[PDB]
RNA sequence: AAAAUAAAGUAUGAAUUAAUAUCAAAAUUUUAAUAAAAAUUAAAAAAUU
RNA sequence: UAUUUAAUUUUUAUAAUUAAUAAGAAAGAAGAAUAUAAUUUA
């Protein structure tokens, strides 16, 4: 009804706004953002320290199935814009392990960024959202080129820092638990399984 | 009691209420030493206010209270004032009979 | 080579310089005593270059301080 | 052991840090020497385990002087080397400190350490100083001169005075090092030290006296323009 | 030294790199070709001798000893691959952990019941180990080139393997003979 | 047994500062207070100052903890709360004549009042306590379950 | 004993089986072998049954005896009737335990005079945080719990990008229970206390003073469900504060924990009626307690 | 010897000696009537 | 075992809940029904 | 490096890759505009009597992914009242 | 010991990370804005603007 | 088994020992007497205590 | 001292698809040390 305690005022800038909390608060308290791409693309290119990024990306693939198909384009143009095509894809390494013989090497927290876009991307595109790729071709070669853009199929190339010494970080399991959390991520699977499945029409009744 | 912390919620309160009784002579003109979190420091405080008394402490109008926990600095204070503001009413009612 | 000299940490993360945050210095400080020293509200444990002011970084009952774009002499 | 004076030495945190010594006595006889000198002298450089153990007895005996009771006066005296500065202790600590319940005693870590060993430097000192009747506006960025002379004092403050009863004490004190009886211990120790070999101890013939008149008559001159 | 102390282990989190997709001296891949071989009816060991030579690459006449060039073998239907009259049942596979009590005595039919493809890696395995011991990097390597795939389902229809068609000159069923 | 000298206190009334500026201003907060809830003087009754605490860490909802501006019914789908409005607290309690419905009636009057008085911040009892003399917070507290 | 009785595929044939056995045509079952379309690949020595009296009239006598004794075969039931998915199958069902922390020790007494020491668990906010099932394979989910809720300025810089990612108010710590499909609960949901059941036995994972210890046996004594605490009737070797991660003993020796006898659990997660407010709820009328030992 | 999820069911893996450790098979060792014997005529 | 669960501890958040109100109240249900 | 954490180094990938090139089969079965989860089909016989004579029972339990869908999806109705209020009896 | 150690044993104790730890490690600093002396964070100086403000 | 004492430390800096190749881990039999000698299978990373 | 075992390589958000019976920015004190993550403090 009414106020229990007074509310302290601030002007426009600093209001907390952007977000919504869940239809059930009391029993879910899950946080979902209303934010426009605009000002993501925004806060992805006009604060380029990590943690915006990351909290760029953890917007953006909130609402994947929320937005249009030239929305998406313009958002993987923003996010394709720190990768070469000869330079590795996906490796962001902050820390250098030298506990054991050989240094290992610890990536930061972009990596699992990216990785989650592509997998909120694989729930939308083809999961609950079928026939969004097939529509327009347009995101369908833009979300496929990104996918090359990272190297998806050689995740073994994200955790190695000299080319010299190919780190097998995403191959390699031991029982005893050595790459539990760095272990087989199917990441563009589906995404390109089914992507392939769209252009495996090959019966001539269609 | 003892041990809660800020507000003396009235669940607290019963406690004191029980223990009324778990002595058996006792009398609103005792000494202030028996109170809850009435240390030495606390006491002698009290004293040079000319307070010896359970009646005494339940006499306080608050603005000595807090100048007795702050300018002065006896921690605690507000606790073993209303522990007097609690107490001193069912004292009275055992003292009578 | 260029010279090895490494550039500043002293913004990073540290993990030994990561304890002081929330611990009690009362007695250090002779006259100047402040709310929380180490403490860099908003920055992942009183590291300047973790800045996650104004993100949506979401945390019901504590507060966040809005953001303010950190100077060149802050950071190195 | 709850009692704010008796200590108990151990690692755990219910307990005050064990300083190495040779026997629990011994880091009594040690502890009381510290804390005698703090009182006397508010700072003490204190290396190791020791400096903690300085600020928690520190705090111990503001607490004892707070109390202001004949029982308090005599366990104090009971744990001190000195009997004077248990006097110093109930007359200063009180009105330095009427406005204070908590941590009375400063510590702060030095950046150097003993050349001697890696044991690293705390400067323990006691808290605000301007209530202070002796200790009033003195220096300790540096040392005095010799060490036998009074302590060096802001420049905006150069006009105090001191309880009389206190530079009587120092300046009896102070006096037994202007006789040469003091010189020929000096020199006697570099011999001393030279034998039991130590370096860079200078043979006794080059080892010129602290204290001469020349010395004495500036420094007096400029004592009295401190007053 | 030449060959470090500071090595890849199985513990070190760098893991332990796959041969196929690692380019070293002694690796050459552009020259090889994959082949299917149906494993239906045939016996384990010959099986076993015959993929490990497409593997280690000694069918080709310019094969050499230091230069590990094989062909892909896929090996198809290892489920039905048959071991003459009691063997299944009387021939040991036996190994020593280093730790008290170093005897593993097991049955081929157990074997067969945890994994059937563990049974042709085993004997890939002691075919290539009988020309290949003394270094590391000879012994591992060809082993990767085996694909073994239990029925007639494979993801390999990409690489057009081409039926690898042979049949064992030998007349008599395998004899187990191992001191 | 009936329930002895505990009180209902009608708002509690925090300010940024520390206790010891305060006890200065108490006798004048009560004069501010009087005519908040349009009462003569002497009726409303100012509990002791309780400084909470000065938290590093911030625990929410703790018996002292510093209270913020910002609240979750007040505003839901901010995902954090705006800083500390209040390190010091005081109660008031009312005339004990008063019933439960009356004592809340004062209690909102007032929020009412403050709620304005600080977004007059962007003559009158209101701004006399939030401008010259500081209060940056009030609340209504919740009835104790204990009885 | 503690093996069950032995059966071997081959076993398992129609001269074996409890009900009437049945093969399986695709579109129909039936109790006659497939008789194969081409009948050129009829086998010799083989009797294609078109039908048969003997084994067609025990089948009929059974259905029969069925609707006509409703009251007498409902273990029968069963059989015709299998439980759908969810619905608390009682042995496929799995659900998730919650994060706690040792609080204090207490001291009891039962309805005798018995002294019992407590030890009393705290169980400050309790979000289900993440959903992971790996690479889709049967029975490998789990659902991930976290609790404490903690400022922002807390964990490394990549602890609190998970959570911004999850969407989940940061927590102190997290903690993953397999479970099985049925079992799941949304992101976010808070867990209440009364998810536990008082007379249960739950299974205890934490650090000894410095290894981590697992007790497997401990049984519930009782719960405030206003401070969120638990008590339990063991004295841990364990310091106060530590984080105590908790799971229902899903057996004991040859016995449900979940059973009509014993019980039932509330399944996925508890969830609080709309009409409680806690806020207005007072401590000792908060209580639940276990039936005495 | 059991590790990950484990099902209510009081003993399901006893006979195989206690673990779920490898369950990847459909082809398993048969006698008559045992299951890749599907294919064979008896 | 050096993991995250199992070396962070919650004593510093232990006043969000009143322990020495629950000892108290539990002494309360203790003389209520008279053990 | 014995011989099977060998063997499973090569080949759990590739048990993995074959799995997945199981799923594609869905996969198509989802491009070409058909939507269905491939049913399982339910068993009758899992009651049996062994040579000793004593009753075996075997224990079939299906997934239904669209109710796991719809499981994590939303919460589940509240708490019935004959649970918590009353203990579980030992 | 029961034998000579070759220079490859000599050298095998300096790949670890007690070694590299304990002698070949370099320092983090800045300059004390108050001495600007080079100065490692936590550690001060005996001066009394050092001794209250603590840089 | 509580109590007192002593072990990461900065500085000094010996002694027993030393045929060795970056090493020699596990098992089996054989060979003129333990056999770190053979052969075969195998499965021993680095540092520190 | 060599092998051999046991522990450790200083918070890993998470643990186990197999072997055998696991590792994110760094060192002073892990404590500002008298068990509160500041008991108001000049
Ligand atoms: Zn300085």
């Amino acid at each position: 009804r009414f106020p229990s305690q007074t509310m302290s005022p601030c002007s426009h800038e600093e209001e907390m706004r952007g977000y919504v909390v869940s239809r059930d608060y009391p029993l879910i308290d899950r946080l979902h953002c209303t934010r426009s791409i605009e000002e993501l693309v925004a806060q992805f290119e006009d604060r380029p320290q990590i943690e915006s990024r990351v909290a760029a990306l953890a917007d953006m693939a909130s609402t994947v199935s929320f937005r249009s198909d030239e929305e998406l384009l313009r958002m993987f143009t923003a996010i394709s814009a720190p990768f070469s095509v000869d330079g590795r894809g996906l490796n962001f390494l902050t820390v250098k392990v030298s506990k054991f013989g050989r240094p290992y090497y610890v990536p930061n927290s972009l990596l699992p960024a990216y990785v989650n876009l592509v997998d909120a991307t694989t729930i939308a595109l083809v999961r609950e959202q079928p026939w969004r790729l097939s529509a327009s071709p347009a995101l369908f070669i833009q979300v496929l080129q990104f996918m090359a853009l990272i190297k998806v199929f050689e995740p073994n190339k994200w955790f190695t820092f000299s080319d010299h010494a190919p780190s097998n970080r995403a191959d390699y399991r031991h029982a005893i638990g050595v790459n539990h959390s760095t272990a087989f991520w199917g990441t563009g699977e589906e995404l390109y399984d089914f992507m392939v499945e769209l252009l495996r029409v090959e019966d001539d009744g269609r | 009691g003892i041990a809660t912390g800020g507000r003396v919620t009235n669940e607290d309160r019963r406690w004191w209420l029980v223990h009324l009784e778990c002595a058996p002579d006792i009398t609103p003109g005792t000494f202030i030493a028996w109170l809850d979190c009435c240390g030495t420091h606390t006491c002698k405080k009290l004293i040079e206010r000319n307070i010896w008394t359970i009646e005494q402490v339940a006499a306080l109008d608050s603005d000595q209270v807090d100048e007795l926990k702050y300018r002065e600095g006896c921690l605690k204070m507000d606790v073993v004032w209303e522990h007097a503001r609690t107490i001193i009413t069912p004292l009275r009612q055992r003292e009578v009979t | 080579t260029p010279v090895r000299d490494r550039k500043c940490t002293l913004q990073y993360y540290n993990p030994i310089r990561a304890r002081f945050v929330y611990r009690r210095d009362k007695p250090l400080f002779d006259k100047y005593h402040v709310t929380a020293r180490n403490l860099a509200p908003g920055f992942s444990r009183g590291a300047l270059k973790h800045d996650w002011r104004a993100l949506g970084v979401y945390t019901p009952d504590h507060p966040q301080v809005p953001y303010h774009p950190l100077q060149t002499w802050m950071l190195g | 052991t709850t009692e704010p004076l008796m200590a108990d030495y151990g690692w755990t945190r219910g307990k005050l840090p064990k300083f190495r010594a040779r026997s629990p006595f011994h880091r009594q006889q040690i502890a009381r020497r510290m804390v005698t000198e703090m009182i006397r002298k508010d700072y003490c450089i204190v290396g190791g385990a020791r400096a903690p153990a300085l600020r928690i007895l520190a705090d111990h005996v503001v607490e004892l002087a707070k109390a202001g009771d004949t029982d308090s006066r005599q366990q104090l005296a009971y744990f001190l080397h000195d009997p004077l500065m248990v006097d110093k202790a109930f007359d200063e600590y009180p009105r330095r400190f009427k406005d204070m319940n908590a941590k009375y005693a400063m510590m702060t870590r030095l950046k150097s350490r003993r050349r001697t060993d890696a044991v690293a430097m705390y400067f323990v000192e006691y808290k605000n100083r301007d209530m202070s009747d002796n200790h009033k506006g003195e220096d300790y960025s540096a040392g005095p001169e010799r060490f036998f002379l009074p302590p060096r004092i802001v420049e905006t403050e150069k006009g105090i005075q001191r309880p009389p009863h206190m530079q009587m004490a120092f300046d009896r004190w102070a006096s037994k090092f202007k006789t040469e009886e003091f010189h020929h211990w000096w020199r006697l120790r570099h011999a001393k030290l030279r034998y039991w070999g130590v370096r860079n101890v200078p043979h006794p013939s080059d080892v010129d006296p602290l204290w001469t008149e020349k010395e004495e008559e500036e420094w007096h001159n400029e004592m009295l323009a401190n007053t | 030294p030449f060959k470090s102390v500071l090595r890849r282990h199985k513990h070190h989190p760098e893991g332990l790199p796959l041969y196929n997709d690692m380019s070293k001296q002694w690796l050459c891949r552009e020259g090889e070709r994959w082949w299917l071989l149906d494993a239906r009816g045939e016996q384990l060991p010959r099986v076993a001798a015959v993929a490990a030579q497409y593997i280690t690459g000694q069918h080709r006449p310019d094969f050499t000893p230091g230069m590990i060039t094989g062909d892909h073998v896929v090996i198809v239907n290892i489920k039905d691959v048959v071991m003459v009259g009691d063997q299944w049942i009387r021939v040991p596979i036996t190994w020593q952990t280093a730790y008290p009590g170093g005897k593993y005595r097991i049955r081929l039919t157990d074997m067969y019941e945890r994994d059937p493809c563990m049974l042709m890696w085993w004997f890939l395995k002691d075919e290539v180990n009988r020309h290949f011991v003394r270094k590391l990097k000879t012994r591992i390597a060809p082993l990767e080139k085996a694909w073994l795939y239990e029925d007639s389902i494979h993801p390999h229809a990409d690489k057009n393997p081409r039926p690898l068609c042979w049949t064992d000159p030998e007349v008599k069923g395998w004899k187990y003979r191992d001191p | 047994s009936p329930l002895f000298g505990a009180r209902v206190p009608c708002c509690v009334v925090g300010t940024l500062r520390t206790a010891k500026e305060i006890i200065v201003l108490k006798r004048d907060i009560q004069s501010l207070l009087c005519e908040l809830m349009e009462l003569p003087q002497g009726s409303v009754t100012l509990g002791p100052l309780q400084q909470l605490r000065e938290m590093m860490l911030y625990r929410h909802g703790t018996p002292l903890s510093p209270r913020l501006g910002d609240e979750r019914q007040l505003n839901m789908d901010a995902y954090a709360r705006r800083p500390i409005a209040a390190r010091t607290m005081m109660d008031v309690f009312l005339a004990e004549d008063m019933s439960l419905d009356e004592i809340v009636n004062f209690g909102r009057l007032s929020l009412g009042k403050l709620q304005i008085a600080l977004n007059n911040l962007r003559v009158e009892p209101a701004q006399l306590l939030v401008d010259r003399m500081g209060i940056s917070y009030c609340e209504i507290p919740s009835l104790d379950e204990s009885d | 004993r503690c093996y069950p009785s032995l059966m071997r595929e081959k076993d398992r044939d129609m001269y074996h089986c409890y009900y009437p056995y049945l093969f399986d045509h695709g579109d129909k079952m039936s109790l006659y072998p497939k008789i194969p379309e081409n009948p050129r690949e009829w086998q010799p020595e083989q009797l294609q049954t078109t039908y048969d009296a003997i084994r067609e009239d025990k089948y009929d006598a059974f259905i029969r005896l069925r609707e006509k004794f409703p009251e007498l075969y409902q273990d029968t039931r069963a059989w015709d009737n299998p439980p759908p998915f969810g619905e608390f199958n009682m042995f496929y069902s799995v659900r998730f335990g919650m994060v706690g922390v040792k609080a204090f020790t207490c001291k009891d007494y039962d309805e005798l005079g018995n002294q019992f020491d407590c030890t009393a668990f705290w169980f400050p906010d309790n979000q289900v945080v993440k959903h992971s099932t790996r690479n889709g394979e049967v029975g490998t989910d789990k659902v991930y719990v976290g609790a404490m809720n903690v400022p922002v300025e807390f964990h490394k810089p990549h602890v609190a990008a998970f959570y911004k990612a999850a969407g989940v108010p940061v927590k102190h710590v997290c903690a993953g229970f397999p479970i099985t499909p049925d079992a799941y609960a949304p992101v976010g949901t808070k867990l209440d206390v009364r998810h536990f059941k008082p007379g249960q036995e739950v299974t205890i994972t934490f650090q000894n003073t410095a290894a981590a210890e697992t007790y497997q046996g401990v049984p519930v004594w009782r719960i405030d469900y206003k401070n969120s605490l638990i008590y339990l009737p063991t004295l841990l070797d364990a310091d106060v504060g530590t984080y105590v991660r908790f799971s229902d003993t899903i057996n004991t020796k040859g016995l449900t924990l979940w059973n009509e006898h014993r019980g039932l659990p509330a399944f996925p997660t508890f969830i609080p009626p709309e009409d409680e407010d806690l806020s207005k709820l007072a401590t000792d009328e908060c209580q639940l307690k276990s039936p005495p030992l | 010897n059991l590790k990950g999820l484990v099902y209510p069911l009081p003993y399901y893996a006893m006979w195989r000696g206690n673990h779920n450790k490898y369950t990847y098979n459909k082809s398993t060792v048969c006698l008559w009537g045992e299951g890749d014997t599907r294919s064979m005529y008896h | 075992t050096n993991r995250h669960f199992f070396v962070a501890r919650a004593n510093a958040f232990f006043s969000r809940l009143p322990i020495a109100r629950v000892q108290r109240s539990l002494a309360m249900e203790a003389v209520r029904e008279g053990r | 490096d014995s011989f099977k954490e060998h063997y499973h180094r090569v080949h759990l990938p590739r048990r993995l890759a074959l799995q997945r090139y199981a799923r594609q089969q869905s996969l198509r079965n989802a491009a070409k505009g058909n939507v269905k989860a491939e049913e399982v089909p339910y068993k009758y016989n899992r009651w049996w009597v062994n040579e000793e004579h004593e009753f075996v029972h075997q224990y079939a339990f299906v997934e239904d992914p669209e109710v796991t869908k719809a499981k994590r999806e939303t919460l589940p109705p509240v708490t019935r009242e004959n649970i918590w209020k009353e203990p579980q009896q030992t | 010991p029961k034998r000579k150690k070759n220079p490859m044993q000599l050298r095998r104790k300096v790949y670890g990370l007690h070694f590299k730890e304990k002698y070949l490690k370099m320092e983090e600093w800045y300059y004390c804005p108050l001495c600007a002396e080079p100065k490692k964070p936590g550690e001060w100086c005996r001066r009394e603007d050092c001794r209250q403000i603590k840089p």
